[PDB]
């Protein structure tokens, strides 16, 4: 996954 | 001064854009120039307003990725420490203007077929700045290739390629990738039977199994040249360390443990941690078209299993490449 998400 | 979108994306190139990826702060498109695919990463910068629910990054915040992208790309043309395992960087531009209608079209097609977590980028004004990075098209990410690889012999080539690239970058640049999850590993078909690298002046080869691996995405990465360190200080980051549901999210915590939350230091063990996470994906989440039906294939499986259970006792990708039995 992306390390940080939209979210 | 900044250029118009037309400078990076003349009409024919713009007309051929298809969206391939996204994140909180960017959009990635594939297009074609001179009969060759390329990948374009587009990041809005410097504006006061929210994009995908977050503030825009400043140019200062994006500069490290630009620098690291260039340094790793240049490793293809070096002598003592040479690798083509990082993605080629073609150009970087600062662009000003609203989002092109042709990119919006591509954006809409992706949202219809795959779904986007991002806002439709149709609200930017004619003063908006962007950084536009153009890269070599590196193929398809490993995550999207979960069900598409031939066998575990392919997984071994992939791991060897990754370890070698990281070793060369350690040696040349004191590099740590720091975010090498399976969406940041790309695979492309190659006709070459073996791939070449040079580590501290010693040249070697790797059997390709028909694939060339490229590493991408340097937002969290760290390197240095002549004692000047370029890195992303995440010591005060409020959510990077609180993820769950994938070993990936443990790796951020295990990095923080290894470096005592001091991100400017060099701890090439982080590269080992990521390679262990990748090996774990190969053994647990990848599913192969051909299983290990023959004794010879059961042996490769056992060697990769042995790698998985031993590799965390090595100090760097360089240690792994030079000393681990898998690569003899
Ligand atoms: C940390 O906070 C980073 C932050 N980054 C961004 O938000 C910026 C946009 C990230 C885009 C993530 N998706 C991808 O990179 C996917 O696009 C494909 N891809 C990228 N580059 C290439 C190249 N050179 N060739 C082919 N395909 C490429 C690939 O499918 C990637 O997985 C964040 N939160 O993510
Ligand atoms: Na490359």
């Amino acid at each position: 996954a992306r390390k940080k998400q939209t979210a | 001064g900044p250029v118009p979108f037309s400078h990076c994306l003349p009409t024919e190139k713009l007309q051929r854009c298809e969206k391939i990826g996204e994140g909180v702060f960017g959009e990635v498109f594939q297009t074609i120039a001179d009969h060759t695919p390329v990948a374009i990463k587009i990041i809005a910068i410097e504006g006061p307003d929210l994009v995908n629910g977050s503030h825009q990054k400043t140019f200062e915040e994006i500069l490290p990725e630009i620098i690291i992208s260039k340094e790793l790309s240049l490793l293809s043309g070096e002598v003592c420490n040479r690798t083509e395992g990082f993605i080629g960087l073609n150009s970087v531009h600062c662009v000003q203007g609203s989002y092109p209608p042709l990119l919006l079209k591509a954006w809409d097609h992706y949202n219809s077929t795959k779904g986007s977590a991002n806002d439709r980028p149709d609200f930017f004004k004619d003063d908006q700045l962007f950084i536009v990075l153009e890269f070599e098209f590196g193929g398809i990410d490993l995550e999207q290739m979960r069900t598409k690889l031939s066998s575990l012999a392919t997984a071994k080539s992939i791991l060897h390629q990754l370890t070698a690239s990281l070793a060369v970058a350690e040696a040349s640049l004191r590099f740590e990738h720091r975010d090498l999850h399976w969406g940041n590993v790309l695979l492309k078909k190659t006709s070459l039977k073996k791939l070449h690298y040079t580590l501290n002046g010693k040249s070697s080869t790797i059997p390709s199994c028909g694939l060339q691996v490229s590493i991408i995405d340097y937002t969290l990465s760290r390197l240095e040249r002549d004692g000047i360190v370029v890195f992303c200080d995440v010591s005060m980051d409020e959510d990077l360390f609180t993820g769950d549901g994938d070993y990936q999210f443990d790796i951020y915590r295990l990095m923080k443990k290894e470096n005592n939350n001091r991100w400017g230091e060099y701890h090439p063990y982080s590269n080992v941690l990521w390679l262990h996470y990748l090996t774990d994906k190969m053994l647990k989440q990848m599913t192969f078209k051909t299983k290990c039906n023959t004794p010879a294939m059961k042996q490769i499986k056992r060697k990769i299993q042995e790698f998985h259970r031993t590799m965390l006792n090595f100090s760097s990708a360089t240690d792994l490449l030079c000393q681990h039995s898998l690569f003899k």
